[PDB]
């Protein structure tokens, strides 16, 4: 017995206890999605209103990494900050050596290198937080997810938190609709349509959408919010699409 | 550094109505050789900053290197980097002085002159001064090295004070610029005849002129001139 108090310990089934609670941590969290498309990538999130005296559009919850890179998380969002901030130092090193911007997949591995270092003691916790990050580089467009335990995969699409099942199921019929891929404006409308799907897992309470995206053609390959028209033209969408 | 290698030569700039102008040469020489043309020692910041530097040309690379990164750390968690909260000249400004005078205490300077010039965002023109040893001031003129010398004594001709300002026209200032340009290709033995020019003004933005050339210049005189004192033919 015991096993589960102290990170970095294997259990007699070669478990990490710690990680698994982590992940319980995430599955708190609030729901995240990110979509693949024909040359970028889109990254959408739900941040519930506990309170109308919150200010809409401010507490932005995407963040940025080097000027082409977006990561989302779900999860403890302080731990996201710290994970994200550590991405950014990895990023401006990286470019500081070789002048190139760093690749999506060099950066993905420097997250989860750093991750899953946060699995080898007892002196730290692993991260709370499951995060979808990604964008454009010499090679096209990327997304991938990031687990606590430090494993991470490159995705069609991708998502994490209270809603992820039915994100997921989302997500599969689109890929199976469209195997010749989306372009950057339907991916956005689709991932407004799905944060407003996994929205009923906490439908008690009102719901921001809060999408961001990086298309080679659309955003010139960097990383940009979606806001104003094209914002509410996927709110819209959504609207009409839930009934 | 401790002596600089690769170097360029002067930084020149003034102030007008509705913004401020800059320029400088695309040289870079290799002690009394003139090695490498084409490089563009204007390096600009958002849309109302322009960095004029002279100097160790790595150096200047370095700077390059530190204001982009500057451009990018503001851009972080920023969702108004395009707005209210975008870089000003006053920042780009505080952040290379503290840089320079930092580097200078350590011993170890950049070996350099630069000049930062801009539009703030409620109008004002912005042009100061600092070097390789935390050195700053401020003038409706501001030239580095020979221009200091040549091109200050011209361009105050035309905005002696400050009072000076609102009279001047971009053209007036621009003519005085290119002018000034044009004399140090006369004067200064380390000096190019393509340069590049900027103007920020607080109403069109930056304007970013490249591959200039001095024209209009007066050689003919040289034909009448014979020997050193009394050679005749």
């Amino acid at each position: 017995t015991g096993y589960d108090l102290s990170n970095s310990v294997f259990s007699p089934d070669g478990r990490n206890f710690q990680v698994e609670y982590a992940v319980k941590a995430v599955e708190n969290g609030t729901t995240s999605i990110g979509i693949k498309c024909n040359d970028g990538v889109v990254f959408a999130v739900e941040k519930l209103i506990t309170s109308k005296l919150l200010v809409p559009q401010k507490n932005v919850k995407i963040q940025v990494v080097d000027r082409h890179i977006g990561c989302v998380y779900s999860g403890l969002i302080p731990d996201g900050r710290h994970l994200v901030n550590r991405g950014r130092e990895e990023a401006a090193s990286f470019k500081k050596l070789y002048k190139t911007p760093i690749p999506i997949p060099a950066f993905a591995d420097r997250l989860g290198q750093y991750v899953q270092a946060h699995t080898l003691y007892n002196s730290v916790r692993p991260f709370g937080v499951s995060t979808i990050f990604g964008g454009v580089d010499k090679n096209g467009a990327h997304l991938y997810m990031l687990e606590p335990s430090g494993s991470y995969w490159g995705y069609k699409g991708a998502a994490t938190g209270k809603g992820r099942q039915s994100a997921k199921a989302e997500l599969e019929k689109l890929v199976d609709h469209h195997p010749e891929g989306l372009s950057a404006r339907e991916a956005v409308k689709q991932a407004a349509k799905i944060i407003y799907l996994a929205h009923e897992d906490n439908k008690e309470k009102d719901f921001e959408l809060e999408i961001s995206w990086c298309s080679l053609s659309e955003t010139n390959g960097l990383h940009k919010f979606v806001k104003g028209d094209l914002l509410q033209e996927a709110i819209d969408f959504a609207q009409k699409e839930i009934n | 550094t401790q002596q600089p290698i690769v170097t360029g030569t002067s930084v020149i700039s003034m102030k007008y109505d509705n913004g401020v102008i800059i320029a400088a040469d695309n040289l870079g020489s290799y002690g009394s050789l003139l090695r490498f043309n084409g490089v563009e020692r204007l390096i600009p910041v958002g849309d109302n900053t322009v960095v004029g530097i002279s100097g160790d040309i790595s150096d200047m690379q370095h700077i390059e290197r530190l204001l982009k990164d500057l451009v990018t750390e503001n851009a972080y968690d920023n969702p108004l980097a395009d707005a209210e909260e975008a870089l000003e000249p006053s920042y780009i400004f505080e952040y290379l002085a503290t840089v320079m005078y930092q580097r200078r205490s350590k011993m170890n300077p950049l070996w350099n002159a630069i000049i930062v010039a801009g539009v703030q965002s409620n109008g004002d023109q912005f042009l100061r001064y600092v070097n390789l040893l935390g050195v700053t001031y401020s003038s409706p003129t501001l030239a580095t090295g020979f221009g200091a010398h040549m091109a200050n004594p011209l361009l105050r001709k035309v905005v002696d004070r400050e009072s000076d300002i609102p009279k001047t026209t971009v053209q007036v200032a621009e003519e005085a610029i290119v002018n000034a340009m044009r004399v140090l290709y006369y004067r200064d033995a380390r000096s190019s005849r393509n340069f590049s020019l900027a103007i920020i003004d607080k109403n069109t933005g930056l304007t970013f002129k490249k591959n200039l050339q001095v024209e209009n210049m007066k050689w003919d005189f040289a034909k009448d001139i014979k020997g050193y004192g009394t050679q005749k033919i």
